[PDB]
């Protein structure tokens, strides 16, 4: 009975992300006085299928100067990690229960960067290298901050398992006590996935495309298969970690219905931000997260270390 | 990612317009100029029109001058709109480019209505203007002008006080005032540094001496101050349109001199001398007296000048085009010192460069 | 008259309220949430896009597009082989090799235009003293081979036994300006 | 309130083309459920509509034929099918059809 | 020093909130009345079985039955 | 218009409800109509292992009451 | 075994898609196509040449800050300790110690990039 | 039933995906590219037809050769054309790209991109109206609509 | 003129400035495409007397 469960978590995610591609092109277009795809289907609902079909029927290449092993293993990790990272996600019952659920996220989310590094370096191209040597700056900028924020947020939850956060927010959103962090978490999460304004690894102006200028249609889709299922995720986590929806044990179906409302609303917000602000320069991203967020995040880490101590609000374990 | 040396290798768009002009009559060479700076279309041929007018020693009629100033300002708005936006497109702000191109499309209807082409209107002939404005086109220009200052504000909200835009643009491309002249800069690049210079207010060539407007000047030389100069020029150009609309004197559109400008279609088909002049002006072309001139006009990029040499013939001898971008891009080496690769991307736009004029 | 664009007027005047206004601005992204507001407004607007195949964008009677050789109402060709549309054409796109027609009239035996050389400048229609060559509104004649853009007299008369219902109305509505 | 008014207008568009089959023939074929006054028709079959309420550019449109010269143009619809007498009007060069 | 404190507040607020909350977290535990209750709550949780102790007739203060009034109590936790 | 975005989201929103609702119902189908017990400490594993060996059928989702 | 299945199901899915990417489409190979892209013109030199970074000082201190969190993630279980006072002092010191190192890195222009 | 019939439907399927996802390349040389932007502008949105601009030739299906092609640039255009994975299409735009246009007789202009890349559709004009290029793109889409590549495969 | 007056309020507030009087798209302010015949004025030098070219 388990294999069937994967299908209800694997196929819908692929369909949902594919229909995010249309929703991106539509929401972006309307903010720009454009009608996104509305010719392929009734309203473009078939546009993602059209893009998917052509890329897998458009020749992928084996460039002479590249490295076949890493050039081919890098996209596989991107999709493998981006899809296997939905696994411990409670909605409200996760497919698998992990005692260290978020640490699974940190290692695996940080493991996705190696897709960009190996993809850029394997594809022996100068622009591909520039994209790789910007993910290192992208990750050195946010990883120190993203880990501390999650520590502070969970420190009023007690454990590390995700599913205890539902119990934590039974009566009040965890945004309200930690709305400072929720802003820093909403940017550090925007740094991962390389979503604008922190769109530097796949830079389309300073670099022609960025760590993709040598990935032809076939393997190229594998990066977009992963670059957008990772957008839905960190929105899925944020609505679980901060915008805690109603659990109501007798009504598990109500959690998912309310969960999707916020996850889409947050997902519409990454696309909304992309439509409004220009892009950072990757030094400013480094300074932004190391001169402004890191000071305050560390100061708030002390604040939440003492908060359960001078309020008698130490959360339980188990 | 720090640039130690830039070597702009222009020449990828060297069509060689200057040599092709020498084999073409003066009227035949007019569309070459619409294609040099291809974002300020009819403000190029004004430079050609003024140069040929000077040698011919004729002046256009009063109505024509106002059309050439009225449409010489729509080119300024057209060209500054792209400069603000395509500059922002490379930086990353894609949205403003889509908003203001819903206004470029509106203005290109004016070209398509005064001329027949959206972009390269061969409309401003040396002998004034080719053909009169269709009825009610001034009303459409006015209805555009009212709504426009709202459009410029909407862009002004997006990318004028953002942290991301100020940090990507301030303190970048600082050009000293002494170097701006020595490098031969002109236009907004001079005014960004602080130098007070504008040919519309120092060497007037049209009714620009009867129209009031302000020339924006920047304190620091960074790309941010010259961004504001471009946005603020749209405001002042939109102020000239109000005046040109409110005083467009009646009269003829081309000089009543059938030896330089062609006669009307009606007179061509009833009077003999008019047919002869129509026949000769379109086969040999009017002959300009021998001489040499350098006329400069304040094209949106800056000082666009044309150096026409001539002999006693209908086809010019040498037509050198002072593209304002030639000096700016040559100075790109000095701008990007101790600045990253992304900054160079943000300095290509701030010069407002098109390589049709540079390479020409 | 000049105008300062980025020059501070007077400085060194800040109190707790003014200081806290800047702190609130920097420390809660007020002027970035302000940019989001404008884009959110644009989502709730009608897009300017128009279904091209079914509604086509506006044009004007003076528009310059596909060429066309006109005829008089009787049926006689207007072109009289005066050959000053190839004198003014600044791309040498036109070629004429007229000879007498064996009924006495001065008519053309070749009027080929190379639409790949032409720049759609409109000089040929304002030079013709009989309006023999015009430029109809047909902007949509893209082809799948280079050769179909090398127009000859037979094509140019076909475009001209086709668009006269349009060409006549356009000329009739702007000849006074000309 | 006003929401009922617009939801009522939507009913007019979805149920203003003869029937369901009439809606299908235009929704997937033109992506335009709008309805406006029928100015006229060609001998080929082209139907020309106008809606003065909408904004400039979208106030005149065609619903092309399904067959012009034994071409079977139900899907392969191209702009070069408006005859000259209507090309002038459809392009907003005149007010008189 | 009033200008310096508020001048930094006007120009670099992030480095003032960090220093303010940094000192606030250090001082708050000393002033709170519940600080001493953080330790007691972590003494209440019986993670390991409470091992009984033999009676030699000289163990009066420890209870006999679990629900008797002569032992440690948590009645302060129910009302915290 | 902007409401044309809803088709993109309407059937997208369904696709993000399936992974959540399906897991809750699949658990109840496999686990005999009870939620999937979660062992985060060794104490709970001993309890599930107890129930697995308490019942004649080697499954921990069948619960024997006071009938012994 | 439930978690092993998921990743290997994902691995098979990723391999099948990429495997179908390379054998389904029609290919036509030649040297001019498989050469490096480099914006139209042939690269002047390989991309394997030494490509100096300038944020190496932040790169090193990122390690020390990465080890630094490894000493903070045990906090949720350390709060359960009976003491609650030794923990708090040894928590502020660790975070304060990191800040002073960051503050000293600030003033020495460590976080600024070599020009 | 006949095995030929199934082949054509698959042929029409692969063609359809290649028609509604026609990604050009941000390769505007000069002075037609301004009208190639207007095609991307609000009035004539290309996202309607699933047409999205991408910088890398490796991720571009069609190449819109818009603007004068000079000798200095000719080697670069062919290189970029080679990088596009097949199937690839070229849409020569404007007089300067179709033939030599206004600079047919210059010393440093290749008389039409047809001398360097094989062109599929020619869009006349100078510049072509944004509709004229859009008619070209649609007329290119109708070209893919009749390929017959899998149908001939059954005949080989 | 089809904003329903509640979205008209939302977009008006979000933008910060009233725009229903300053819309981009044009509805009925544009001059009618067809216009009545003009008669362009005849400029100077059509005097018919005392107009010898040797003077100007
Ligand atoms: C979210 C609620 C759904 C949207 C809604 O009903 O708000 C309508 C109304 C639209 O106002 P408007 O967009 O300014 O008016 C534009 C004119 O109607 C523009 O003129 P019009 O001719 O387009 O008139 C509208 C007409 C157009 O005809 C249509 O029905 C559109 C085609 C229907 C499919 C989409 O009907 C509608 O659009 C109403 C359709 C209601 C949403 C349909 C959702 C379909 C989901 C399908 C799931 C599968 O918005 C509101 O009052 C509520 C706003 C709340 C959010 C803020
Ligand atoms: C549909 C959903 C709509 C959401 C709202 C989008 C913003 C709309 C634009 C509003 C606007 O115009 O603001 C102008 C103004 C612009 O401000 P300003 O720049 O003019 O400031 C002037 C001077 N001071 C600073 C003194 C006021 O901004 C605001 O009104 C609000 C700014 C504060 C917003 C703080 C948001 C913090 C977010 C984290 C908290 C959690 C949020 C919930 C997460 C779920
Ligand atoms: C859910 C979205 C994701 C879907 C991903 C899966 C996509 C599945 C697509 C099914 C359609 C399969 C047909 C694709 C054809 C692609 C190859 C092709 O067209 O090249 C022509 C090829 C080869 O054509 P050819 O043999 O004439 O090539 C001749 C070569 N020269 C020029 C040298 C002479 O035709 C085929 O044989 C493909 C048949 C594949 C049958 C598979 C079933
Ligand atoms: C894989 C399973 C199938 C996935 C759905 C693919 C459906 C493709 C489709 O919607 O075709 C509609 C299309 C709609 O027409 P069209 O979009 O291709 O033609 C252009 C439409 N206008 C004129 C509006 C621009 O139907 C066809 O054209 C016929 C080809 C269908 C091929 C599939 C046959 C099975
Ligand atoms: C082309 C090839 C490329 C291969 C790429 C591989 C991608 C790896 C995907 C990222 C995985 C990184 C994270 C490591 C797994 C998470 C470890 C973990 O914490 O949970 C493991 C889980 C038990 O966890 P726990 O919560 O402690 O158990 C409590 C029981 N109530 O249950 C387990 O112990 C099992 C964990 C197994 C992890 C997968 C190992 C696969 C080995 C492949 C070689
Ligand atoms: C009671 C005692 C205890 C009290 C303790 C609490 C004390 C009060 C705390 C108040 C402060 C809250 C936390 C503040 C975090 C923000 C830090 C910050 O200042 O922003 C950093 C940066 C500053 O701008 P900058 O130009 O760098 O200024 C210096 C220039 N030399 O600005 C930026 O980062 C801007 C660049 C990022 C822009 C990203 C776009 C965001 C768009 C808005 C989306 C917001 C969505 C939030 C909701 C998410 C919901 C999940
Ligand atoms: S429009 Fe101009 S370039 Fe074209 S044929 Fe006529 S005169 Fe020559
Ligand atoms: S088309 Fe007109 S100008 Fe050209 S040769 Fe014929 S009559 Fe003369
Ligand atoms: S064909 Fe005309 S518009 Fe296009 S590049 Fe050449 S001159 Fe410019």
């Amino acid at each position: 009975m388990f294999f069937i469960n994967i299908l209800t978590l694997l196929v819908p995610i692929l369909i949902a992300m594919a229909f995010l591609t249309l929703v991106e092109r539509k929401i972006l277009g309307y903010m720009q006085l454009r009608k996104g795809p509305n010719i392929v289907g009734p309203y473009g609902i078939l546009q993602p299928f059209a893009d998917a079909m052509k890329l897998f029927m458009k020749e992928p290449m084996r460039p002479l100067t590249t490295s076949m092993s890493l050039f081919i293993i890098a996209p596989t990790l991107s999709l493998t990690l981006a899809l296997s990272l939905w696994v411990p996600l409670p909605m409200p019952h996760p497919l698998i229960n992990l005692n260290l659920g978020i640490l699974f996220i940190l290692a695996t989310s940080s493991l996705s960067v190696y897709s960009i590094l190996w993809s850029g370096w394997a594809s022996n191209s100068k622009y591909s290298l520039f994209g790789a040597l910007r993910a290192v700056a992208q990750t050195i900028s946010y990883e120190v901050t993203m880990a501390i924020i999650l520590l502070s947020v969970l420190l009023m939850n007690g454990s590390y398992s995700l599913q205890t956060l539902i119990t934590t927010q039974e009566h009040m959103w965890l945004l309200l006590p930690a709305w400072p962090m929720a802003m820093m978490w909403f940017i550090s999460t925007l740094a991962e996935t390389n979503r604008a304004p922190f769109d530097l690894t796949e830079g389309e102006s300073e670099l022609v495309s960025g760590f993709n200028v040598e990935y032809a249609a076939g393997p190229f889709a594998l990066f977009f298969m992963a670059e957008y299922t990772n957008i839905i995720l960190m929105n899925a986590l944020t609505t679980i970690i901060f915008l805690g929806p109603l659990y109501y044990i007798n009504l598990p179906e109500l959690y998912s219905t309310n969960f999707m409302m916020e996850a889409l609303l947050l997902s519409s917000t990454f696309l909304w931000i992309r439509a409004s602000y220009p892009r950072f320069r990757y030094d400013q991203l480094m300074h932004l997260l190391w001169k402004n967020f890191l000071p305050l995040t560390l100061a708030l880490c002390m604040w939440h270390i003492s908060l359960p101590i001078f309020t008698a609000g130490v959360p339980p374990y188990m | 990612e720090m640039v130690r040396k830039c070597d702009p290798h222009i020449g990828l768009l060297h069509r060689g317009t200057e040599k092709l002009i020498e084999y073409k009559t003066y009227l035949q060479a007019l569309p070459y100029f619409d294609r040099l700076d291809y974002v300020s279309m009819m403000c190029n041929e004004q430079a050609y029109s003024i140069a040929v007018e000077k040698l011919l020693n004729i002046q256009p009629p009063p109505r024509a001058q106002w059309i050439r100033v009225l449409f010489g300002e729509i080119t300024r708005i057209l060209n500054h709109i792209m400069a603000v936006t395509t500059h922002a497109l490379d930086i990353g702000a894609m949205t403003p480019f889509f908003w203001m191109f819903e206004e470029r499309e509106k203005m290109f209807e004016f070209y398509e209505r005064v001329s027949g082409a959206r972009m390269h209107a061969a409309y401003i002939r040396p002998g004034g203007v080719h053909q009169d404005l269709p009825l009610g086109l001034l009303d459409d220009i006015y209805e555009f002008s009212k709504n426009f200052s709202l459009r410029i504000d909407e862009v002004e909200e997006m990318l004028t006080n953002n942290r991301i835009w100020r940090n990507r643009t301030v303190d970048i491309g600082v050009v000293t005032a002494e170097d701006a002249l020595n490098y031969g800069f002109s236009g907004v690049m001079l005014r960004g540094s602080g130098i007070q210079w504008d040919l519309r207010k120092t060497q007037p060539y049209d009714v620009y001496d009867q129209v009031e407007f302000d020339v924006p000047i920047g304190s620091r030389g960074d790309c941010y101050d010259r961004y504001l100069c471009r946005v603020e020029e749209m405001r002042q150009s939109l102020r000239i349109i109000e005046q040109c609309l409110n005083k467009m004197p009646p009269g003829e559109i081309k000089v009543d001199d059938a030896k330089v400008s062609p006669p009307k279609r009606a007179e061509m088909k009833t009077s003999m001398e008019s047919l002869i002049h129509h026949f000769k002006l379109y086969t040999e072309g009017y002959q300009v007296p021998p001489g040499a001139t350098y006329t400069a006009i304040e094209a949106p990029k800056g000082e666009f000048g044309v150096y026409l040499v001539s002999d006693g013939s209908s086809r010019p001898y040498r037509c050198k085009i002072k593209a304002p971008g030639f000096a700016h891009l040559a100075g790109l080496d000095k701008m990007s010192k101790g600045h990253m690769l992304a900054d160079v991307v943000a300095i290509i736009g701030t010069q407002d460069i098109v390589f049709g004029e540079i390479d020409r | 008259t000049y105008k300062y664009v980025n020059k501070k007027e007077q400085e060194s005047e800040v109190d707790m309220k003014s200081a806290t206004d800047n702190a609130a601005r920097i420390l809660m992204w007020t002027e970035l949430i302000r940019g989001l507001g404008m884009t959110l407004s644009y989502l709730f607007r009608e897009p300017a896009t128009i279904n091209y195949p079914f509604e086509k964008g506006p044009l004007s009677p003076r528009f310059r597009g596909e060429h066309a050789l006109r005829r008089y109402p009787s049926g006689e060709e207007r072109c009289i082989a005066c050959k000053l549309c190839e004198a003014i054409c600044p791309a040498q796109a036109i070629t004429i090799e007229a000879e007498p027609r064996a009924d006495g009239s001065r008519r053309t035996t070749r009027y080929d235009i190379d639409m790949t050389k032409c720049i759609y400048c409109g000089f040929c229609q304002e030079a013709c003293p009989v309006d023999a060559i015009v430029e109809g509104p047909n902007f949509e004649f893209s082809t799948e081979t280079h050769e179909e853009l090398l127009y000859n007299k037979e094509k140019l008369l076909n475009n001209g036994d086709k668009w006269e219902a349009e060409i006549a109305a356009n000329i009739q509505a702007d000849y006074l300006y000309r | 309130m006003e929401l009922v008014e617009v939801l009522k207008r939507g009913v007019q568009q979805v149920t203003g083309h003869g029937g369901l089959r009439g809606l299908l023939r235009v929704f997937f074929r033109a992506n335009d459920i709008r309805i406006g006054t029928l100015v006229g028709e060609d001998k080929y079959g082209n139907k020309y509509y106008e809606d003065n309420k909408q904004f400039f550019g979208r106030h005149r449109w065609v619903i092309y034929t399904t067959e012009m010269n034994g071409k079977n143009t139900f899907w392969d619809v191209d702009g070069s099918m408006v005859p000259p007498e209507w090309h002038r009007w459809l392009h907003c060069m005149t007010d008189d059809p | 020093i009033s200008a310096f404190l508020k001048n930094a507040w006007a120009k670099e607020p992030v480095l003032v909130v960090s220093f303010s909350v940094w000192g606030l977290a250090i001082i708050m535990p000393m002033i709170s009345p519940y600080t001493k209750y953080a330790s007691m709550i972590n003494k209440a949780t019986p993670y390991n079985y409470p091992v009984p102790v033999r009676d030699d007739g000289n163990m009066p203060d420890v209870p006999s039955h679990p629900q008797d009034p002569l032992g440690p109590s948590l009645d302060w936790l129910k009302n915290l | 218009m902007w409401f044309e975005i809803l088709p993109g989201l309407a059937i997208m929103g369904v696709c993000l409800v399936i992974p959540g609702v399906s897991t809750a119902y699949i658990h109840k189908f496999t686990n005999g109509g009870k939620e999937k017990r979660v062992a985060r400490v060794q104490y709970q594993w001993y309890l599930m292992e107890r129930d697995r060996r308490i019942s004649g059928v080697n499954r921990y989702y069948v619960s024997k009451g006071l009938e012994n | 075994m439930n978690l092993y299945t998921v990743i290997f199901i994902n691995i098979l899915l990723s391999l099948t898609l990429i495997l179908v990417a390379f054998w389904l489409p029609q290919m036509n190979l030649y040297s001019e196509k498989a050469n490096p892209y480099e914006c139209g013109f042939d690269p002047t030199s390989s991309a394997r040449l030494p490509f100096s970074m300038k944020f190496f000082l932040v790169a090193i201190t990122f390690l020390l800050f990465d080890l630094e969190i490894a000493l903070l993630l045990p906090l949720p279980w350390a709060i359960q300790t009976i003491k609650t006072s030794t923990m708090m002092i040894m928590a502020f010191i660790l975070v304060t110690i990191l800040s002073l190192g960051l503050a000293y890195e600030w003033t020495q222009k460590g976080l600024e990039w070599t020009e | 039933s006949r095995a030929e019939y199934v082949v054509t439907k698959l042929d029409d399927l692969i063609n359809w995906a290649r028609r509604s996802s026609l990604w050009p390349m941000t390769f505007g040389l000069a002075c037609c590219a301004v009208e190639m932007m207007h095609m991307a502008a609000p009035r004539y949105d290309m996202d309607r037809f699933g047409v999205v601009f991408r910088a890398s030739p490796r991720q571009a299906d069609v190449m819109i050769v818009a603007g004068t092609l000079t000798n200095k640039m000719a080697p670069a255009l062919r290189k970029v054309y080679d990088q596009m994975p097949e199937p690839r299409y070229v849409v020569s735009m404007g007089s300067c790209a179709n033939g030599g246009g206004y600079y047919h007789y210059s010393y440093s202009v290749v008389r039409g991109c047809d001398r360097i890349v094989p062109v599929d559709i020619y869009v006349p004009g100078c510049p072509p109206t944004a509709e004229a290029l859009l008619y070209g793109i649609l007329q290119l889409q109708r070209k893919i609509k009749r390929e017959q590549k899998l149908k001939i495969w059954y005949r080989r | 003129a089809s904003a329903t007056r509640v979205i008209q309020k939302l977009r008006n507030w979000a933008s910060g400035q009233d725009l229903q009087a300053k819309l981009q798209l044009r509805y009925q302010e544009i001059a009618k495409r067809t216009q009545p015949p003009p008669k362009l004025p005849v400029g100077p030098s059509h005097k018919l007397s005392n107009n010898y070219y040797c003077t100007r």
